């Protein structure tokens, strides 16, 4: 089900719009045919012509699968010997008062043949006559995951990830880069039961140990985590608030009640230091309804990416009520977990200090992506700048953390 | 070669004659008309910064280089274009100040390279070097 | 790899697996007739029945349970 | 730093412009490091390394003599097996040698084409090596191999004989790309490996836990390192302007606990970008005996560029959203498999004949079901590897065909010349739609390919309309066209440039609506030169 | 912000550049392409003043 939805809010009173898109699990089990790829189709392309925000909910059991049970219930066997089935089988077959109906329709492809006396139609092809479970899912969706990637390049697109994205939906998530995942989803290929039985025993029990929150956001793949859609919907319009109703449109601003002329109370020091506090300020030791003022306006900053890659600090804020993009570093050391593989009874999880003023392969790719993704916006940029230089040791340099260099260079 | 490495301006007949060996090899996979002679298989063109950092084509003894890097504008016919073809090559000299980077470096590198892409045709980097030119007031 | 009522030897091998995606060489352990029993492709866990064997060299008396509380 | 800094942009917009290549011959520090990457394509020196920082700092700053050599740090030892080298030789002369020869697949400038070749191994030969469901040796389907008796001949690869030069041999060796040459004519080539790879982790000696571990990495899957890897190859190759032809041959991407955590479904998505942007064709061929199944294939889907995509597929090929178990999983249980007993078997037809029988003991009763409960679960196995094989079969390339979505079904033996003369016709048409699309770029795709074949028709006639389809008549057909100049063959020419005419009248008269202001001024100018006799007419028609 | 008042000043400047630039392409494109101009003007010539058309057939 898909919408065109208008609003007047605080930032753009006026109003502005927005698609929504969003499965129904309940109409068979939310499976994916051409109808539905379309739907989405058409809705981005309007979204596209008119540059508006592409927000779609994921909530789904992927492809539509199926197997013509019309003819699962009159096929044949040609035994090699009836007497012995186990010595192998050449063809399943139909008897002419069978196939004298199917062969008129584009079902199945047989040829005729005498054998054994009587006369058969070895099956050849199977066509299948019911339209919406073969490979037209296929084509309907490359087409979309390139006028996604379109897409992302022309406006802001969000995926929420309610209950579960399987497969390509969860690649339209990725496609669509800012991802909000609620609590107690997962986010999987292929299931636990048939990769457990290529694995010869139940290695995995739970989706959520592949596809949870304590990997996505733990490792950048999702945004933000909610624990109710309704928790999301309030993270989605906030942020919105920050954000521009279209391309080509200005920054919304705001008369904030943070005035513009005051001082910052907060010194920064050598010793290490909390930028949050830094940015946002920190509560007074002493008085403790008084404020230690940070550097942006009161209440205004909205972090992202928080549990993954601690060594940099990244988020959006306002100044004077002016969203801006938000970057600083992390000083202190941060101890990182990095979990055993189960599947492999080797495997151990180490635990890693990592020290302050550092860019990382991890604090790299996330700065890429963030760059590139407000740039790709149009907002401004704020740099707090303290680098004391590029982690050169043997595991970052393995992981080619200089690649990702050269591609921080290519956004900016 | 004390240092292990290359001189910079024996580079080029070194791909002169390599280029030899390239159409001999390739004849197994072609047929080719009977290669040019060498003389006549490869002209080139030094590079050379003006007072204003501003291109010059030159045609000196090799040695009078006043900073650590060299470049020039190169034209070969090969088996696969005969008529001729173009590209850029620069390259370290690891003599003039442990071959550090200084101003006059980096500028003859951005406009050999600006020309390189006024053509269109590839830019070939031989780096051996020391990075950033590093001093203090003696 | 052998196939029904076929004499084998021991240290020989009479199948090939693939266990955790990797090979694996069922090497037989003694020798004699050979009937395969558990039909291919099945999954199987440890301390399974794959076969029954009819050696060359029978031996001694075995199991009789009579034990009951 | 502002010069170096400059030179970075300016470098990051050369490697969109034009082929960068990088030579590590000593030692690169710093900003020449940045720079070879930028290069992006790098030859490394034996005995050269690859530092930003020495070891002598890095050990103070560390309290001990950690490291003894920048070799340990960024020697070929590291990016050979990671793909920051592209590749690695022995000498500076063995450095030049493979730059030349790899030039000698690529274009003079990008307004250029392709150097073609008369190359002496023929199109119309076959491949003499088969490939096989058992595993095998890639390098002998694409290059060749002795034949294990005479030994003095060589059974032929796929490709022109010699021809193969791979990169990034020893990093992620589950796939393996490169560039070749089919005729003479330069491709980009993409294979995939069969058997399990066994890969080298090194040890970190800094942390004393970290140990080389040792992994398996299943054939026919698409990891991380695969997926970037093979994102830096399309991109590179595809800003040389080739077209690429695809070996396929993938099951799935793994879906496990590292796999996933390292973040290979973002790469994913980077391909995907990537080959949005590829401007030329771009061949996919499923040989015998692979298959391709549900994420792979909608990744490579000719919808995403269907100006630039074909798709082929061997009889002896498959593909599908699922694979036959866990289809099979989902539609096809118990129920199935005793529903398909009272269809087909004979036994359980009969026995269960006489179970619908009345007034029988229940002695009678249990006894027979216990018959038949026997004789289903000796039973039950085979059946079901006849339901798997029932699945197979809903697999075929007939029903891809007849929806659509591929091309056309190809026989191994005769499918390298096929290839060649299609590929060159597909390259030689596209190429004069660049040139169509240079006279006008506001058509769209669909109407550039129409009108070009209605041209053809309309000289040649309809009657011959069949021609079309034929790819070596057309091809030699076009050169005709396209070869002599001020003939009387720029004809397709010379109705470009009424097409043309008609576009610039179009930007003229919109130009001066929006502005009409400026029309008496442009008249003046526009009259200043023209001939008396339009002077005249033009006061008549006043 | 006032519309159409005594501040669109710079903008009507840059107003004027823009026709200066757009001249500056059909001069371009006729010199490139001459033989269009004829019945190009014949459109460009479809409304100008009265006044415009005598006097250019004063400077003819």
């Amino acid at each position: 089900v898909a919408w065109k939805m208008t609003f007047k809010s605080p930032e753009y009173p006026e109003g502005r719009d927005i698609i929504v898109i969003g499965n129904d699990i309940t109409y068979r089990i939310g499976s994916f045919g051409p109808q539905e790829d379309l739907l989405f189709l058409r809705a981005s392309e309007l979204a596209r012509a008119e540059g508006i925000p592409r927000i779609y909910v994921s909530a789904n059991s992927g492809a539509r699968i199926g197997l013509a049970e019309e003819i699962r219930h009159m096929f044949h066997v040609a035994w090699v010997d009836p007497e012995d089935p186990y010595k192998g089988y050449r063809y399943l077959y139909l008897t002419p008062q069978d196939y004298k109906r199917v062969s008129a329709l584009n079902s199945v492809h047989c040829e005729h043949v005498e054998d054994e006396g009587e006369s058969r139609y070895k099956i050849t092809d199977i066509i299948g006559k019911e339209e919406g479970i073969g490979p037209e899912n296929l084509r309907g969706s490359g087409m979309i995951a390139g006028e996604s990637s379109l897409a992302y390049n022309e406006i802001i697109t969000i995926s929420l990830v309610t209950c579960r994205a399987i497969g390509i939906g969860a690649y339209l998530v990725r496609l669509g880069q800012r991802t909000i995942q609620v609590e107690n989803s997962h986010l999987i290929l292929t299931g636990a039961g048939a990769l457990n039985k290529v694995l010869g025993r139940e290695v995995y029990t739970s989706n959520n140990q592949l596809g949870g929150i304590q990997i996505m956001h733990n490792n950048g793949v999702t945004h933000c985590t909610v624990c109710d859609d309704f928790e999301g919907v309030f993270t989605v319009l906030h942020w919105l608030s920050y954000m521009p109703k279209s391309v080509h449109s200005s920054v919304p601003l705001l008369n904030s009640k943070d005035p513009i002329d005051r001082i910052i109370e907060f010194v920064p020091t050598k010793t290490p230091y909390d930028p949050r506090w830094m940015l946002a300020g920190r509560p007074h030791p002493t008085q403790k309804g008084q404020w230690l003022s940070g550097f942006f306006d009161y209440g205004s900053f909205s972090e992202i990416m928080q549990p993954w890659a601690q060594t940099v600090v990244v988020g959006r804020a306002r100044l004077g009520g002016i969203p801006v993009g938000v970057v600083a570093v992390e000083t202190r050391t941060v101890e990182l977990s990095i979990p055993a593989d189960p599947a492999n009874l080797d495997s151990e999880a180490k635990i890693i200090q990592q020290a302050g003023q550092v860019w990382f392969p991890d604090s790299a790719f996330k700065t890429y992506q963030a760059i590139k993704d407000f740039n790709r916006e149009g907002l401004p940029l704020m740099v707090f700048a303290n680098w004391r230089g590029f982690s050169g040791g043997m595991k970052d340099m393995y992981d080619q953390v200089l690649k990702f260099g050269a591609y921080i260079v290519d956004g900016l | 070669q004390s240092l292990g490495t290359t001189y910079i301006y024996d580079i080029p007949e070194m791909f002169r004659q390599s280029l030899i060996k390239l159409w001999e090899s390739m004849s197994t996979q072609a047929f080719l008309p009977s290669p040019p002679l060498p003389s006549d298989m490869l002209t080139y063109t030094e590079l050379v910064l003006d007072d204003q950092g501003q291109l010059v084509h030159m045609n000196r003894l090799p040695g009078g280089n006043e900073i650590g890097m060299v470049a020039w504008k190169m034209t070969f016919k090969s088996p696969e274009y005969p008529e001729g073809r173009d590209i850029i090559v620069i390259g370290n000299d690891i003599t003039y100040r442990i071959g550090s980077f200084g101003p006059q470096e980096d500028l003859l590198f951005l406009r050999a390279s600006e020309l390189a892409r006024a053509e269109g045709i590839p830019r070939i980097y031989v780096s051996a070097n020391s990075g950033a030119r590093i001093g203090l007031a003696e | 790899i052998v196939e029904d009522g076929g004499h084998v030897f021991a240290g020989q091998c009479y199948a090939e697996i693939e266990v955790m995606k990797m090979v694996m060489t069922l090497t037989a352990v003694e020798s004699g007739c050979i009937h395969y029993v558990k039909r291919p492709g099945a999954a199987l866990d440890p301390g399974c029945v794959l076969a029954k064997m009819q050696l060359d060299n029978p031996s001694k008396v075995q199991q009789a349970e009579l034990h009951t509380g | 730093l502002r010069g170096s800094g400059m030179i970075a942009g300016e470098s990051s917009l050369a490697y969109n412009e034009i082929i960068t290549i990088s030579l590590v011959t000593c030692r690169a520090i710093g900003i020449g490091a940045y720079l070879v990457r930028l290069g992006q394509r790098t030859i490394q020196v034996e005995n050269s390394h690859l530092i930003l920082t020495g070891a002598g700092a890095l050990n103070k700053v560390l309290g001990r003599e950690v490291y003894t050599s920048n070799n340990q740090l960024g020697g070929i030892q590291i990016m050979h097996n990671n793909g920051v080298t592209h590749c690695t030789v022995c000498d500076d002369f063995e450095g030049v040698f493979t730059v030349l020869h790899w030039l000698s697949y690529m274009p003079k400038s990008v307004h250029s084409s392709v150097p073609l070749l008369n190359s002496k191994d023929p199109i119309d030969r076959i491949i003499e090596f088969v490939p096989t469901k058992t595993p095998y040796d890639p390098r002998w389907m694409l290059a060749g191999r002795p034949h294990p008796t005479q030994k003095g001949q060589w059974l032929s690869g796929f490709f022109d004989y010699g021809s193969f030069s791979e990169i990034m041999q020893p990093w992620a060796q589950t796939v393996v790309v490169g560039r070749a040459r089919l005729g003479g004519i330069p491709v980009g080539v993409v294979a995939v490996e069969t058997r399990t790879v066994e890969l080298s982790i090194p040890a970190d000696p800094a942390n004393l836990d970290s140990e080389a571990k040792i992994i398996q990495q299943a054939g026919q899957v698409w990891f991380p390192d695969s997926a970037f890897k093979t994102y830096q190859a399309i991109k590179d190759f595809n800003r040389e302007g080739l077209p690429l032809m695809v070996f396929a041959n993938w099951r799935g991407f793994s879906g496990g606990m590292k796999d996933m955590y390292d973040q290979v479904l973002k790469f994913g998505a980077y391909i995907v970008d990537g080959l949005r942007e590829c401007c030329q064709p771009v061949l996919v061929y499923i040989p015998p005996q692979a298959e391709l199944r549900g994420g792979s294939w909608v990744v490579i889907d000719s919808s995403i560029n269907p100006r630039h995509m074909e798709m082929y597929a061997d009889r002896e090929s498959r593909g599908s959203v699922l694979e036959p178990e866990g289809t099979v999983e989902i539609k096809f249980r118990r129920k199935d498999l005793v529903k398909t007993m009272r269809r087909v078997d004979p036994v359980y037809i009969h026995l269960a004949e006489r179970l619908g029988t009345p007034e029988l003991s229940t002695a009678e009763r249990k006894e027979l079901e216990n018959k038949l409960k026997e004789r289903e679960e000796f039973l039950i196995p085979i059946y079901h590897q006849v339901a798997v094989q029932f699945a197979d079969l809903h697999d075929t390339p007939g029903r891809m065909q007849e929806k659509g979505v591929i091309s056309d079904i190809l026989d191994w033996k005769t499918s390298r010349t096929f290839f060649y003369w299609r590929l060159r016709r597909l390259l030689l048409e596209d190429l004069v739609k660049k040139k169509i699309h240079n006279a006008n770029p506001e058509l769209t795709d669909g109407q550039i390919q129409a009108m070009l074949r209605r041209w053809f028709v309309e000289v040649e006639g309809t009657v011959k309309a069949y021609v079309w389809d034929n790819n070596k008549d057309l091809a030699e057909w076009l050169e005709k066209q396209l070869t002599e100049e001020d003939g009387v063959h720029s004809v397709i020419e010379e109705n470009i440039k009424c097409i043309s005419r008609d576009y610039v009248l179009k930007q003229i008269r919109s130009l001066v609506q929006a502005n009409p202001e400026v029309a008496m001024d442009s008249i003046i100018h526009m009259t200043q030169h023209i001939s008396p006799t339009q002077r005249a007419e033009v006061i008549r028609i006043l």
